């Protein structure tokens, strides 16, 4: 029933969303066995969508270059580089119709439609302008249905004098438009892991992308197939979203370790219950130790002593009592689900609504008022409409959350 | 003869109920009766309405089945994966599958002359079976007013399963009372995930473990007093004894001879070795503490052949203890009922058969305690912001609460208008 | 002529009133022989009446399950549990018409109609709400005729939070409505006998019911058939009822003894004249030694020295001169009547209007004002009309007798 | 010739009466007379009104009979099992069978010229024959005023038979006097259940035992003086001697030769060996004590051939005793009457035949005593509450008493207006 219509748009988005289906290992036959194949029939319900021709890269490559192929979107020849207005007002509003023609001739497919978990990386107008559009285009059409998004925030590092003033015009609605619920990654945090903790003298996208997938899957398919009891893709948005202007989830795997005779507690059962709850292992990197979490979901993976897990998960819930709002009676729930990944023997998966992501927000906030307002560079969007504001009413929004969030962070 | 109807709405209920007609294996109501309504008139003249909102948990009966099937037709079901926003299942969705259920019921509750009765197996704290029944009854009470209603609503577990959960109870009780139900047996999962872990060992008390135990108790009530035999009872005469004022008072349940199999049953427990554990806290349902509250009733239910002359032997011993204590306006006594019928246990599921079953029923003004704390994990958030916007963006409200917090407040209010003074 | 129209209503009333006709042993032919068959032709004039289906139990069972069968009352399917309002305002006002249709097509039957001795047990609405209704329904219709009732008072023991606040709304008229005369048993006293005196480690209803019948018969059929001279069912109500709001009779057999070589005076002729006149052998248990008796009837059974009996009966009348009102010139009369029972060789039968039953009244009186007034539990009757009082104007009645009775008890 | 009519209303009377025409076996008035009215004119020209209110005691004559039957027709009867509330039988019921009885009587009391007379065999203290005759007479006196009336009313027995019984006499006498009856012979069962237990042995004096004895005396009066023969009398001349003032004074009766059969009659008792026992207390009717009272009459009745010259022999001896004593306004003498006719005894029933029968009649102002004590077991209760409400809820009253207690009080009043002084 949790018929999930997986969306995957944008070049530097498909690349991640792709090798995700690489992580979803159960192939096309040849395999609990009481499977919960949510989405569509035995061909990824995925609906890849790119502005340029990036739907091919490793997309239609070595991994699984067969994502329902005869549906893929490109339109045939186009562009849309790093111009939001582009792919959300222009060279995409061409494509939309195309997509909003194949997702529907895909969404439907009898079984009750879960919603749409749309993948992409905020601040890159190709598929983070096309997609942020899709949303407001899948929305106000499928109100009822719950929408999801695994948006990727442009590392504070700063690529492009534009890979930044970008997305700040997204969390201007990617939180007031269909997005009842959306996890969020911070490339910053990703370098830092392949550096500040895990090894790697440099993170090949074949590095600063691994976790990106062994983290989604660690929240996707689980809380989905058999394991302990069940779960769907929506009772969540009601236990993890205390408010309308919701809050962005701060995902966070755990057993990352590094090579070596990984004896760092050698994945001790209680380790998972520490190897995870820290910014040294969070996918948004924002000192969780800042504000409390209005809620938090856990997802222990790899069959092991369920005792220890509730003995440990409450532990810290009984530990940093300084970081759990404490006006939301039982702001936590564990989840244990049998069948493990491909190399951990044990593994967890953070999913907390911690008011710490605040940082990962007032960032893409003190760059706009501190640039696109401090003066300009916006004289690159007006080309495609966008005259004047639309960058200030957009600044009079995502900037808000500072306050909003700061109101419970306390 | 005169059969009361039962309707279990909601996984927690479906699962429970599901494991009760399994316990209701106590005698004739099994063999070649499949579609054979004929013969004797009881245990179910066709041993019945299963309405869940999640076509699946309630699907381990027909499609895929589950070791059995009563009558493919009496198990209403939808598609809407779930809900979990009370309104979301009490209004919106509910409003859809509420006329196939109310129709089916009537077209069941209206078979073979003389109705009288409705045992609604519940479970609150999670829409569907928390919000859809809040309506079921609002309906039934509209077309069976003259009929009584029981409800074994399963109380949430401090092991806290879900947030927004606490708050259902409240926007639930508020009308799932006066507007229906004369009696209602609060379970409180907390209890069992504790007792079925202590008196029954068991490490991680699986739902069935907890169902093979809330299921026994239910027999030692409904069943325990719903098949003539010898000393008997009538549903009409269930409140008359157990139900002080219209304020639907929730009687507290307590089973006593609980023994696994792997440990010593001690050959037996004197018919009084039991009726004290039967008075031991940890053997109750609602994790209360009648240690601070004047019973307004109290009536034992022994089961499996027992001679009165030995019963009072403890009803005595106890009396000798300055504790307990009643109120005033009630003859500080009992109503003790004995069943000769032996206590039915199942293959590893019930764990060991007893010689003597004992399960009483008293409504101590102390349940109010473990019953308003559930009002704290609500006055808490649901007063200072809370997930209130879902019970909106999926239905009406904005006082769906509060408005429905006073009467559910006036409760611990009433529960003292029968405990603070000599009136 | 003493055409007695025996009434028997209510489940836990038929049961007793039944095995009474078990006690009336003279069967259907095969037997002073100058018989006084009062009531009806050779089929119990009895008119069994139940709200539920209890007219069958042992009723139409092993004993004599042939009580004119083709007349019995049930209506067919019904209820009326422990709700006075029920069976006297509701689920019975249905039946009444049925009964007050078959008693009449029975009462009449040529021969002058004695009256109606209605059996039942106060406080149980089935047939102690139906019957208490029948009365007011047989009354104000058959004024002339004298009515009788063998009401059973709910032992102070207290069954049902309701087998108590019940009857207290009966003696609210079961003494101002047809009942010119009515004997009265107290289950309390019954346990106590099968305990405090007679043996029995527990009294099966097949115990706490025996006396109930070997006591009625011991007042019924005697003072009826041949024996010494005669008697009817009405000159009584004129020698035993000094006042309108009359007084309830406190019946009391005697030769109860117990098993064993009953040599306790081995039923000495003067024993009956003691084995009886005491609360250790009274069916109401109320320390007769309280107030004097306004009157008292005796009924010595089992042919023996009539001399000793008047020599003994006056004896105590000349004995406890402290317990015989003494403003009622000859407040006693004996009765001797040949043919004995089935196991005594001698037996008496108390029938006194002793102001001691006062207790067995101010009991079912300090429970109402001490409950159904002390607050409530009445919110179970209003369902069926009965709003407000009707429990207080009823409390402003049976509570009276206290005073009334206490006015000669002295 | 001139026959006086007799009417016995009420079991106590019927039974008595019933055993008198059995004693009235003294000569011609038995054989083939059944419906043979012809012949001589006396003993009953058809040896008659039996009216009871309980069709049964008065049924041991016709239906089932009882060794005999005079004339199936002269025994009026009803259905109303009884009564026993004076009003209940004097008013209510009475009023019904009082015109079949008053019609019958007139249609008997009006046969063969020259009437003169009515011997009403009574018995008071029990409605029917206690309350219905209170009316019978009120009627007769209305249609036979010029005719006299006698009544052997059976007085209640201290062995006290019935309560509410004492009080009948009073609400009875009050009008069953002036408004009728010139004479009336009080019996007082107490007497016999004492004498027929002493002078006649007998343990438990059965009604018939007491009837075969109140029946003898009656002969030795009515009969004793109602068939010409030798020395005679007229009903008219029954009061002239025995009846001082219109205040119906109740003459006291006393029979003397009473001997069973199992004891020695002594061959005989001198015609004077008798007429002293005849003056012995225990041989009277009303258990009085003329030991304190001035006779206003006194006149012997010897029976069975006796020569006067021997009688006065004791009328003397006695005289020689300072006791006795009369009043004033009366020649302190006698009126002695002798009957040659022998004393008729029956088979075991009368017990032994005498040689000389003796039964006198004096109205001592002492009967007032055992005659007002019956006013005590009345002024007792019937003044302080008593069973007064039945003589209401079954007819009128509320002073049916009191109002009728004064004249019945003024009696012991009058009984001194002829005893306290020299007037
Ligand atoms: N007593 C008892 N309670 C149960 C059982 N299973 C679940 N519950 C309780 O029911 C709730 C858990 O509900 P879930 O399984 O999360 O959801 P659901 O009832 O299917 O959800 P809805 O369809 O929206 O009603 C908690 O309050 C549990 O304590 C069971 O077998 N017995
Ligand atoms: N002399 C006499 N008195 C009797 C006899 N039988 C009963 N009595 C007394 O007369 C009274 C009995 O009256 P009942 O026969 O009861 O009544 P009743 O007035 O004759 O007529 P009912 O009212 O219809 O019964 C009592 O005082 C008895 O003690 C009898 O044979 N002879
Ligand atoms: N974590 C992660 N971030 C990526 C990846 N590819 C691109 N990005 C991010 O995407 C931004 C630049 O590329 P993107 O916006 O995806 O390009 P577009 O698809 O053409 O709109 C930067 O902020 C990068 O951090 C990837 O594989 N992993
Ligand atoms: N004397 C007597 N009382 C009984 C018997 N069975 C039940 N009772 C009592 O009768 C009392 C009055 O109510 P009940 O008789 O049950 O009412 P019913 O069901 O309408 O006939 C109850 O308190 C019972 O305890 C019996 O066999 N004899």
């Amino acid at each position: 029933m949790r018929e999930i219509v997986h969306i995957q748009a944008g070049q530097c988005g498909n690349q991640i969303g792709a090798k995700f289906w690489e992580v979803i290992s159960d192939e096309h036959g040849i395999d609990v066995y009481y499977n919960e194949a949510a989405g569509n029939k035995y061909v990824p319900r995925a609906i890849l969508v790119d502005l340029e021709p990036g739907t091919m890269d490793s997309v239609r490559s070595g991994p699984f270059g067969q994502i329902f192929r005869p549906d893929n979107f490109v339109f045939g020849q186009s562009g849309a580089g790093n111009n939001w207005a582009k792919g959300h007002y222009t060279e995409g509003a061409e494509l939309v119709d195309s997509v909003l023609d194949v997702v529907r001739k895909e969404s439907e497919s009898c079984d009750c439609l879960q919603g749409f978990q749309l993948t992409h990386s905020l601040g890159g107008g190709t598929g983070s302008g096309m997609g942020t559009l899709l949303i407001s285009k899948i929305r106000e059409e499928y109100p009822d249905r719950i929408m999801n998004t695994f948006s990727v925030v442009p590392s504070p590092k700063v690529s492009d004098t534009v890979v930044e003033p970008y997305n700040a015009t997204l969390s201007v609605h990617q939180l007031v438009e269909n997005t009842d619920e959306t996890y969020c990654i911070d490339n910053e945090a990703l370098y830092d892991i392949c550096f500040r903790t895990l090894k790697l003298t440099t993170p090949t996208y074949g590095d600063l992308n691994h976790l990106v997938s062994a983290t989604m899957s660690g929240v996707t398919t689980c809380l989905r197939f058999p394991g302990q009891l069940n779960a769907d893709l929506r009772k969540l948005a009601v236990n993890m979203v205390p408010f309308p202007r919701l809050h962005f989830f701060m995902p966070g795997f755990a057993p990352l370790t590094s090579r070596g005779s990984q004896q760092y507690r050698a994945l001790t059962v209680p380790e998972l219950t520490q190897q995870m709850f820290d910014a040294k292992n969070m996918m948004a990197a924002c000192d969780p130790r800042h504000g409390r979490y209005l809620t938090v979901a856990a997802v222990f993976r790899g069959r092991m002593s369920m005792k220890e897990v509730d003995e440990q998960m409450l532990n810290v819930q009984n530990k940093n009592s300084s970081y759990f709002v404490e006006w939301i009676p039982n702001n936590v729930k564990t989840a244990v689900c049998d069948i493990p990944p491909r190399g951990l023997k044990m593994s967890a998966t953070f999913i907390g609504n911690s008011t710490a992501i605040q940082e990962l927000f007032k960032r893409i906030s003190e760059q706009f008022t501190a640039m696109f307002r401090r003066k300009a560079f916006l004289h690159w969007y007006t080309g495609e409409g966008m005259d004047e504001m639309e960058f200030t009413e957009a600044e009079s929004n995502m900037n808000d959350l500072v306050s909003e969030y700061q109101q419970y962070q306390d | 003869m005169r059969e009361c109807i039962s309707i279990h709405v909601g996984q927690a209920g479906v699962q429970i109920g599901n494991a009760c007609w399994e316990l209701y294996c106590l005698e004739h109501g099994i063999q070649p009766d499949g579609q054979m309504p004929s013969d004797k008139t009881i245990g179910g003249g066709d041993d019945a309405v299963f309405v869940d909102l999640e076509p699946t948990v309630i699907d381990e009966v027909r499609t895929g089945t589950y070791r059995q099937l009563f009558h493919p037709e009496q198990l209403i079901t939808g598609k809407e994966d779930a809900a979990n926003n009370y309104a979301r299942g009490h209004y919106t969705i509910g409003k859809e599958i509420i006329d196939l259920v109310l129709d089916r019921i009537r077209k069941l509750a209206d078979q073979c002359t003389g109705l009288q009765g409705f045992s609604v197996f519940h479970s609150f704290g999670g829409g569907t079976g928390s919000g859809f029944t809040s309506l079921l009854m609002e309906r039934l009470s509209v077309d069976y007013g003259k009929k009584s209603k029981l409800e074994f609503s399963i109380y949430p577990a401090p092991q806290v399963s879900t947030a927004v959960v606490e708050p259902y109870n409240s926007i639930l009780t508020t009308h799932t009372t006066l507007e229906h139900s004369d009696c209602a047996f609060m379970v409180d999962n907390e209890a069992i995930y504790d007792i079925c872990r202590r008196n029954l060992d068991i490490e991680r008390p699986t739902y069935t473990n907890l169902n093979r135990l809330i299921g026994q108790i239910v027999s030692s009530i409904t069943a325990s007093l719903r098949f003539d035999g010898a000393l008997n009872v009538d549903l009409t005469e269930f409140q008359t004894n157990l139900v002080p004022y219209p304020r639907a008072h929730f009687p507290l349940a307590t089973y006593a001879p609980v023994i696994s199999a792997e440990k010593a049953y001690h050959e037996q427990l004197s018919v009084a070795e039991i009726t004290n554990a039967c008075f031991e806290p940890a053997n109750q349902m609602v994790k209360c503490d009648p240690r601070h509250g004047k019973y307004m009733a109290c009536c034992l239910l022994y089961r499996g052949d027992v001679v009165p002359k030995d019963v009072n032997a403890a009803i005595a011993t106890i009396k000798t203890k300055r504790t307990i204590q009643f109120v005033d306006w009630c003859p500080t006594g009992f109503k003790v009922g004995i069943n000769y019928e032996p206590p039915t246990v199942v293959p590893g599921g019930d764990l060991a058969k007893v010689q003597r079953a004992v399960c009483m029923l008293s409504n101590t003004t102390a349940i109010a305690e473990a019953w308003a704390r559930l009002d704290h994990k609500f006055d808490l958030m649901y007063a200072k912001r809370a997930f209130v916007h879902w019970y909106v963006g999926e239905g009406m409200e904005e006082g769906e609460f509060s408005e429905a917090r006073e009467d559910m407040a006036a409760l611990e209010k009433d529960y003292e208008e029968v405990g603070v003074d000599s009136v």
